[PDB]
């Protein structure tokens, strides 16, 4: 107990800023597109609750930005570049093609990530008899879901292999994996 | 030319008393210049008068209104506070009065960094801190000393008593405990006493006052060993000495007699006094509120005893310690003339749970914990000298370089 | 109620008649004040 | 509401937090050039949280556990994934220096060229130095630690992709010209695994504000300091 | 029209960079300084006096060693049209009264 | 040394604006004041 | 105190038997090792300013003739004479390696403290040894002197219940662990044992060892060591190839890793010196000065190491300079001189510290060969197999 | 207490633009 | 004391301007005098100018 | 020379009474609360 006045039985870890904006209201978590205008989740409650997403939407563009994106270094006087062609030097039929054509690739891509899913869950399920040996062909909807939401580290889903091949326990998960910060230098980037 | 096995363990000796003896003689130093001081505080405080407060925000109070505001030293609150909110308060003698204020306002200004008040589901929920012998049951929820008239001569209840108790916790002390009682027969009492922790090789304190009709009739001070050879350190005597050298001057010595029950707890400087006129109680007031004050600022900065294993001489300093709190615990509650007071009126079978609970109890395994709350002294600094956010200094030096342009 | 009381007057307070021209209170009277209600 | 007590509890708790913060820098730049008052004691530097928002926690943890009640280590798989207080990429970084000091001198010694000994042993004292710093994430040696090593396996990879090795030089020209072989390939990873880890730190260091940020800002001091610097003192502030 | 809102919340010092500070007072005083300097005989009167004046004439303020310009002046003009010729100057006329030759 | 820091708690401030103008605003034009306030009496 | 009270004339012989030039009296419990520095004059505590350089430049001028005399030669030198050179070095590095240890301790210049910082970091760079861990080590081996299971910096002695408890691990004296103690406490590579103390500093790299507010002050302790082996050590190589590495640096490095050990070694290990764990008898003034040696020197030698082997006048007295280190010691035999152990160089001593004093027991508080232990507790494990078969 | 930065050079005129093309 | 403290800014910002900057006053570009009938207000303007 | 037994009785105090404050300490701990 470094704390020389309080100490809970809980140590204190420090909380810093946040480095980058929450998604949106409207995205999931995987790789699916949006409703590009209105969730479908907005049809469920009632009109005087709905302010959430205009809400949302006025502190994303303009209120709650979080410092970390207004620093101005080497890397981003060039990214501004980049951007300024894309918003001011294009014809907006064109990006309207564009954003169509990644739209529809991007659905393809999600529909490849959930086969894959499912394919992992199936091996697992069978790599947990020979750990085992016994009679659990299980595996975990805890684990698929977190596989299609992305929320596992490598090193996370190489010990649950292990841990699987070894001793089943079907029901002992990786812990989780935390939310990567955005990277700083200097006035580099 | 070379020494023996004997002579070391001398010079060990002799080392370690030189070191004991400085010590000692730094505690009396501070003490010795001007012994005045330790009943004349209040005064000095009074004559330097308000202080002027400035912080930032004060000071921007004081610019953009008009309030000045102002701070007083804590021996000047201690005496606007008073008897403050006693609840027996008002039918306290003045004498009384005089002396619980100094008192508790030493406690409050002295040990303000760990001073706790006691657990409260030991003397606060079963309803001592404030006793009535017509409402023994507490039915009227402790308003009695409102609700219930006076009983007359000969009725049911004649004489009236009704006790008043505080305790407090700290670091150094276990318990500090003030208690004032009174009866309708005209005998007010009041009974102070002073604990030090188990940890700590400190004498115990204690003061009593039994005055009858407004006029005192029994009043004892004394700082008593808690050695199996009762003798203090020498500091604690040497403060006794030049203390009744500085106050009680002129007085007769004949008087500070031993009772039977006294020699076996009083050290050998221990005051016992039966005053005759106004002379005597002043000298006497003056006396144990400057030996009070004069015990506190000497535990100021006592350090624990502790017994390293392997150390066989603290653990028997330890057990001395325990053997010397409890000869006084159990010598105490013979003092029988404020215990028959209780069992009077109060009966037997309740008298006998309160005092071994609260009045002198003793339980070695058992001393409460405190609150140590010294970090408040950053923040109150930090009001004094606070530091601006590196945006005012390029103003003040627009400032200071502007101004002296003249 | 004495034990603050004490405090606050040490700490400081506008006087009666110097108010020519109590809503809230400041920090270290806040900290004084929870760490009262812990200690009594 | 209910809504707006949480708004108004997390702003006194971040308050206190900075306060408490900014007091323990103050007292440690007034306590190592010997003005504090000598009732201080140095160990409260060390209480990192703060006095009131620590009761608020305890209690607050108290009720809620109080009145809920109304290689391989099969009991435990998952150790590495746990918070020990080190950065994640440390032995990396010292497995690294290591390798890169033994392949440098194997190497120079092996060929008789001096580039590639003072090359590893450069990179090996700097990322064994890196390495040192990040054994303590929480402070700010542990975050200037990851940036030196972004710094170093960087300008490796620099090196070799963009000028290749004096050893390695041949007759031919387009044979010697320089491509990515395996220590740059590391580098790679190095740098790679350090940004999707934790290079956040002492986000605080950028150029400087322009007018242009101060156009719409709500403070007329700030915006004037910042004119003055960028040279347009003199121009008027209608604003 | 809702990115383009975000966009410019977030690049308000980048923006003013390219439209005010990239030309005008980065590039195009680099660009005069060194085209001067390439033509203008390898004289004092052109490569150092008249540029000084022209400069203080034109930014309204005398390029001292606080500021980028004096420093730019100074190494181009003065480093590579004049020394290579005062030097030789010097070490012919001055340095034999002191006491090497 | 020097140090660049604000040790005052800002709900401070806060309280005197709602006092003194309810009975300018809270920007650093009033922590500055305040600096120079204590300065200049200090000494 | 383990041979204590008994006819001086077996401690004689025992001192024959062993090399030692005495063995102590009896010393009684409860004492402070700082007692008998209120026996030092009070100038013994001076400063002088030619004294410390010349401790500083005789040593340094040593190894400059050295090398001098090798780059002469560079290579060309027979075997012998570059062990002569390689020798020299050494020597001339262990005095100002002194110099350095007395700086860590802040006792060498008090006067200009900075001075005497960057001093003591410069010179223990080049044996790849940081300053603060290096203070850090020595007041905690002070602290714990002579005591069991405590006093890791110093030569913790290898004891006979653990012995047999890593022999039942390992399944018998045939593991890797068992036969790497053996060769490194049974041949004269224990003579630089030390080299593993260098490996034992760097605690892992890590901070999490130290105190926060320290933080800044370890790195830049370990940044002057790296950046030695940083810059200097390849600069070497490029301009001398491995043997030139060989050569001028190697060498000497184990000669002064040799002078450390054998040091420290002889100062803290007898047979008449036992080592109890604190609770089960132990004391500070006891197992300081009744558990400790003190080596004799030629004056040649003195001068250069700086009065290297005298470390009980500043055990009595840290505070005490580096020049009045044997003056002090004239004092200290005219009052302890019955308590005091002394001895001398000799390869008898070492020997014995080689092939006889090997195993530390407990029971009979001295030193063992480690053969014979060996084999005896091999004999035990006989034992409680025997008591095992049914 | 400003910066290491040029100035304008036409906010006055424009003949430094003849500059430009001459050399190049 | 009033208009004296409250002038000590105009004074001021006719000074210096800059420094009037660095406490929150953007500018000044039009003051009123007003005062009780019979004030004679070019008085002021004379010491001030 | 002051310079001198100014270290010395320094470090000598530390040495004499570390192993006190290492017990002062597992006593600094039960007792606040
Ligand atoms: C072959 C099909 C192209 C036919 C055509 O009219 O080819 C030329 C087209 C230009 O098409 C123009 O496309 C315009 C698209 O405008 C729409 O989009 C515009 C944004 O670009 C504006 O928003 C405008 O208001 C909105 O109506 C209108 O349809 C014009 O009538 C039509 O001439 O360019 C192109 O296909 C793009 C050329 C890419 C060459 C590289
Ligand atoms: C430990 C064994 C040494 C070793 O292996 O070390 C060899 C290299 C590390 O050596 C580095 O080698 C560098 C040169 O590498 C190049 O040259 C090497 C041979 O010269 C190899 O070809 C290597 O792939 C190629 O990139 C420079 O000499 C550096 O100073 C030196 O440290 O590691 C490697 O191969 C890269 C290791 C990849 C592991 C992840
Ligand atoms: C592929 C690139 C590898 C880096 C991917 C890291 C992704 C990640 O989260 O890893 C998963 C974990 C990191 O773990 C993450 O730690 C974070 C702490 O900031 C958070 O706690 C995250 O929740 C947790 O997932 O990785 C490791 O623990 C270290 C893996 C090392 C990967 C680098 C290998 C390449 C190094 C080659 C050098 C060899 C030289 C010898
Ligand atoms: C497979 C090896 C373990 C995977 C690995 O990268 O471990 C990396 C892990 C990650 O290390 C831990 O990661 C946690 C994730 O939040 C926390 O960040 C801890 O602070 C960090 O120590 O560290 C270890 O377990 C060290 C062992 C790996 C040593 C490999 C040497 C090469
Ligand atoms: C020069 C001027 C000197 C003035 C300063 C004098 C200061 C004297 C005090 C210095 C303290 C040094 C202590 C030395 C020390 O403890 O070492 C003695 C220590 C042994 O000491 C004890 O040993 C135990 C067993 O390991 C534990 O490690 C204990 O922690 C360790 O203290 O040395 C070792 O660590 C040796 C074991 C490592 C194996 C050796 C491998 C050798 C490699 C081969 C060598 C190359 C070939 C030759
Ligand atoms: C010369 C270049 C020298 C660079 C040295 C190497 C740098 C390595 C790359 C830096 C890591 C990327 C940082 C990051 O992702 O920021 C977020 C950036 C936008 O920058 C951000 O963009 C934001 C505005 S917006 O996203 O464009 O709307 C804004 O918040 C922020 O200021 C700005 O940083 O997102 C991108 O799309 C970057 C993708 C391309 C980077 C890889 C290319 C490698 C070069
Ligand atoms: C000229 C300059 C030259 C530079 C010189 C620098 C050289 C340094 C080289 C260091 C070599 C790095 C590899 C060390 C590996 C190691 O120590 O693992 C330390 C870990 C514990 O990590 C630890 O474990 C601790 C928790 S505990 O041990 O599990 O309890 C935890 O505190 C800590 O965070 C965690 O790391 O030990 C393990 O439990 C073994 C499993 C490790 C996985 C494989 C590694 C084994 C080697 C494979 C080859
Ligand atoms: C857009 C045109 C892009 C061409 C890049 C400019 C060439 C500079 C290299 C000169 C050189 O090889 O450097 C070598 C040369 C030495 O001979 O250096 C010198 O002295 C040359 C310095 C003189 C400065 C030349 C001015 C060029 C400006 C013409 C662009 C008009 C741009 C406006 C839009
Ligand atoms: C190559 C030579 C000529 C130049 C100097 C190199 C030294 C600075 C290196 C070589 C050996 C290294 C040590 C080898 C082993 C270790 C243990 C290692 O830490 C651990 O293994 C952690 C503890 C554990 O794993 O149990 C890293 C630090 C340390 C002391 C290293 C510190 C840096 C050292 C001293
Ligand atoms: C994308 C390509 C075209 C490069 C863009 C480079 C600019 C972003 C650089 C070039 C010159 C730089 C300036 C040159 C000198 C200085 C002084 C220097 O001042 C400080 O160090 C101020 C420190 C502080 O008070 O925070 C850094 C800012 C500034 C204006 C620099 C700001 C960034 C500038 C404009």
């Amino acid at each position: 107990t470094s704390a020389p006045f309080i100490s809970p039985m809980t140590p204190y870890v420090p909380e810093e800023e946040p480095t980058r904006t929450p998604p949106s209201i409207k995205d999931t978590g995987t790789l699916r597109p949006a409703s590009e205008w209105y969730p479908q989740w907005m049809q469920y409650r009632r009109r005087e609750d709905n302010y959430v997403f205009w809400q949302d939407k006025f502190m994303r563009c303009s209120t709650d930005i979080p410092w970390a994106e207004k620093r101005w270094t080497l890397f981003s006087t060039v990214w501004y570049l980049v951007q300024q062609l894309r918003f001011v030097g294009t014809p907006p039929a064109l990006r309207y093609v564009a954003f169509l054509g990644w739209r529809a690739l991007m659905f393809q891509v999600y529909a490849a990530h959930k086969a894959l899913v499912l394919w992992q869950c199936k091996l697992d399920a069978g790599l947990a008899r020979i750990g085992s040996g016994g009679a659990t062909a299980t595996f975990s909807k805890t684990m698929a879901l977190r596989r299609l939401h992305w929320r596992n580290s490598p090193l996370a889903e190489a010990l649950y292999a292990l841990n699987l091949y070894k001793t089943g326990r079907v029901h002992l998960l990786p812990p989780v994996a935390k939310p990567i910060p955005r990277p700083t230098f200097f006035w580099l980037f | 030319s070379p020494l023996s096995p004997e002579d070391i363990m001398r010079l060990v000796q002799q080392h370690e008393d030189v070191a004991a003896a400085a010590e000692s003689e730094q505690l009396v130093a501070q003490f010795r210049d001007d012994p005045q001081g330790l009943y004349e505080y209040v005064n000095r405080a009074y004559a330097e008068g308000p202080r002027r407060v400035t912080t930032p925000i004060s000071l921007l109070q004081e610019e953009i209104t008009g309030a000045v505001t102002e701070s007083y030293p804590a021996a000047v609150a201690n005496d606007i506070i008073g008897m403050g909110s006693w609840r027996l308060k008002d039918d306290v003698d003045p004498v009384i009065e005089f002396l619980v204020a100094r008192l508790e306002g030493c406690w409050r200004e002295i040990l303000d960094t760990d001073l706790c008040l006691y657990p409260r589901e030991k003397w606060k929920e079963q309803g001592w801190d404030l006793v009535d012998s017509m409402d023994p049951h507490q039915e009227l929820e402790g308003f009695s000393y409102a609700d219930i008239p006076d009983p007359a001569k000969g009725e049911a209840g004649y004489p009236r008593l009704q006790l008043e108790n505080r305790v407090y916790c700290s670091k150094v002390f276990r318990k500090l405990h003030v208690e004032v009682g009174l009866r309708q027969d005209g005998l007010q009492v009041l009974h102070v006493v002073v604990y030090p922790r188990y940890s700590y090789d400190m004498p115990i304190f204690g003061m009593d006052i039994v005055m009858v009709d407004g006029r005192v009739t029994l009043a004892v001070v004394d700082c008593c060993p808690v050695r199996a050879d009762l003798k203090l350190q020498p500091h604690y005597m040497e403060t006794m000495a030049l203390l009744q050298r500085t106050f009680l001057e002129g007085t007769d010595p004949a008087l500070r007699r031993i009772p039977e029950w006294g020699s076996k707890i009083f050290s050998p400087l221990a005051l016992c006094i039966t005053p005759s006129g106004p002379e005597e109680l002043a000298a006497f007031a003056k006396y144990a509120v400057a030996l009070h004050r004069a015990y506190l600022t000497m535990s100021l900065n006592a350090v624990p005893v502790v017994a390293g294993p392997g150390d066989r001489r603290e653990a028997a300093r330890l057990q001395e310690i325990q053997d010397g709190q409890k000869r006084f615990c159990d010598n105490q509650l013979v003092n029988k003339k404020t215990r028959r007071v209780l069992e009077v009126a109060m009966g037997v079978e309740w008298t006998e749970a309160y005092m071994s609970q609260l009045m002198f109890d003793f339980d070695p395994k058992y001393e409460p914990p405190y609150f140590d709350a010294s970090f408040e002294k950053l923040y109150t600094y930090f009001d004094e000298n606070p530091s601006f956010g590196e945006m005012a200094d390029e103003a003040m030096e627009l400032e200071r370089g502007a101004e002296a342009e003249r | 109620l004495d034990f603050v009381t004490n405090k606050f007057i040490t700490l400081g307070y506008i006087a009666p008649e110097n108010a020519n021209l109590q809503s809230e209170l400041l920090s270290t009277k806040e900290i004084i004040l929870t760490n009262s209600f812990k200690r009594f | 509401g209910d809504r707006m007590s949480r708004r108004l509890e997390d702003i006194n708790k971040a308050e206190r937090q900075r306060v408490w913060d900014a007091m323990r820098v103050a007292a440690a730049h007034r306590y190592a050039s010997g003005q504090m008052p000598a009732w201080f004691d140095p160990e409260w530097l060390q209480q990192e949280e703060a006095p009131l928002n620590a009761m608020d926690r305890m209690r607050g943890e108290q009720r809620r556990i109080e009145e809920q009640q109304q290689w391989w280590r099969e009991d435990d798989p998952y150790w590495p994934l746990r918070d020990w207080g080190d950065h994640p990429m440390r032995w990396w970084t010292l497995a690294f220096a290591a390798i890169m000091a033994a392949g440098g001198l194997a190497t120079s010694v092996a060929t008789g060229y001096v580039e590639p000994v003072q090359a590893g042993l450069g990179a090996g004292a700097l990322l064994a130095l890196a390495g040192a710093a990040m054994s303590d994430a929480r402070c700010v040696p542990g975050a200037l630690g990851v940036k030196l090593a972004w710094a170093v396996c960087a300008l490796i990879v620099l090196k070799e992709v963009s000028v290749g090795w004096q050893h390695k030089r041949k007759r031919r020209l387009a044979a010697s010209a320089p491509r990515l072989e395996l220590t740059g390939l590391a580098a790679a990873a190095l740098c790679a695994g350090y940004m999707l880890t934790d290079m956040s730190g002492m986000g605080e260091v950028a150029l400087p504000p322009n007018p242009g940020a101060v156009f719409k800002s709500p403070d007329v001091a700030y915006r004037a300091s910042v004119w003055q610097k960028w040279g347009y003192g003199q121009v008027q502030m209608r604003v | 029209g809702e990115r383009i809102w975000a966009w410019r919340n977030r690049s308000e010092n980048e923006r003013w960079f390219w439209e005010v500070f990239a030309w005008d007072r980065l590039i195009f005083p680099i660009l005069v300084i060194v085209a001067w300097e390439y033509l203008v005989p390898n004289h004092l009167v052109w490569a150092v006096l008249a540029p000084l004046a022209l400069l203080t004439w034109m930014s309204g303020r005398l390029p001292t060693p606080a500021t980028p310009e004096f420093w730019m002046l100074a190494y181009f003009g003065f480093y590579r049209k004049v020394w290579p010729d005062a030097a030789a100057w010097l070490q012919g006329y001055v340095v034999p009264l002191m006491g090497f030759a | 040394k020097r140090e660049g820091v604000l040790t005052m708690n800002l709900k401070d401030y806060n309280i005197l604006l709602n006092q003194v103008y309810f009975a300018k605003s809270l920007n650093f034009a009033l922590i500055s004041h305040s600096k120079k306030l204590k300065e200049l009496n200090v000494s | 105190t383990s041979l204590d009270g008994l006819p001086e004339t077996q401690k004689y012989v025992y001192a024959d038997e062993w090399g030692f030039s005495r063995v102590g009296a009896d010393f009684p419990p409860g004492s402070h090792p700082s007692l008998f520095s209120q026996l030092l004059p009070q100038a013994l505590f001076a400063f002088d300013a030619r004294a410390a350089v010349a401790a500083v430049a005789v040593p340094l001028a040593a190894m400059a003739a050295g090398y001098g005399w090798l780059w002469y030669m560079h290579s060309i030198a027979p075997v012998w004479q570059q062990a002569l050179c390689a020798a020299l070095i050494g020597t001339g590095y262990a005095g100002l390696f002194k110099v350095a240890h007395e700086c860590a301790m802040m006792r060498f210049i008090p006067q200009m403290p900075g001075l005497q910082a960057a001093l003591g970091t410069l010179l223990m760079a080049p044996a790849l040894y940081s300053l603060p861990s290096w203070r850090l080590h020595h007041l905690h081996h002070l602290l714990h002197t002579n005591m069991l299971w405590q006093d890791v910096w110093g030569w913790h002695p290898l004891t006979k219940v653990e012995l047999a408890d890593e022999m039942v691990r390992s399944g018998g004296s045939g593991g890797a662990a068992m036969a790497a103690a053996r060769l490194v406490l049974t041949t004269p590579i224990k003579l630089f044992a030390s080299v593993g103390h260098w490996l034992r500093s760097w605690d892992g790299l890590d901070l999490r060892h130290f105190h926060p507010a320290s933080y800044v002050e370890v790195l830049s302790g370990w940044a002057a060591p790296l950046a030695f082996a940083g810059l200097v050590l390849p600069a070497v190589v490029s301009a001398g190839g491995l043997s030139g590495f060989v050569s001028c640096y190697l060498a000497p490095w184990l000669v002064f890793h040799f002078w450390l050990s054998v040091l420290s070694l002889t100062a803290h290990t007898a047979p008449h010196i036992p080592w109890r764990a604190e609770g089960d008898g132990w004391d500070a003034g006891r197992a300081a000065v009744a558990g400790t040696v003190t080596l004799r020197l030629p004056r040649p030698l003195e001068v250069l190491l700086n009065n290297a082997n005298y470390m009980l006048p500043q055990a009595v007295a840290p505070g005490l300079p580096m020049w009045s280190a044997p003056a002090a010691y004239a004092v200290l035999a005219a009052r302890l001189g019955p308590y005091l152990t002394e001895a001398s160089m000799s390869l008898k001593l070492l020997t014995n510290h080689v092939t006889r004093w090997q195993i530390y027991d407990e029971e009979a508080h001295t030193y063992r060969p480690m053969e014979e232990v060996v084999d005896e507790i091999e004999a035990d494990l006989q034992q409680l197999a025997a008591a095992a078969q049914q | 207490s400003l910066y290491f930065v040029f100035t304008q050079l036409n906010q006055k005129t424009f003949l430094s633009y003849w500059l430009l093309p001459v050399a190049g | 004391d009033e208009v004296k403290k409250e002038i000590n800014e105009i004074i001021e910002y006719l000074r210096n301007p800059a420094l009037l900057r660095s406490r929150g006053v953007a500018r000044i570009g039009g003051v009123l005098l007003a005062g009780a009938p019979g004030t004679g207000k070019t008085l002021l303007a004379k010491a001030i100018a | 020379t002051l310079q001198n037994e100014r270290i010395n009785k320094q470090l000598n105090a530390f040495l004499k009474t570390y192993k006190f404050e290492k017990l002062i300490t597992n006593y600094k701990k039960m007792q606040s609360f």
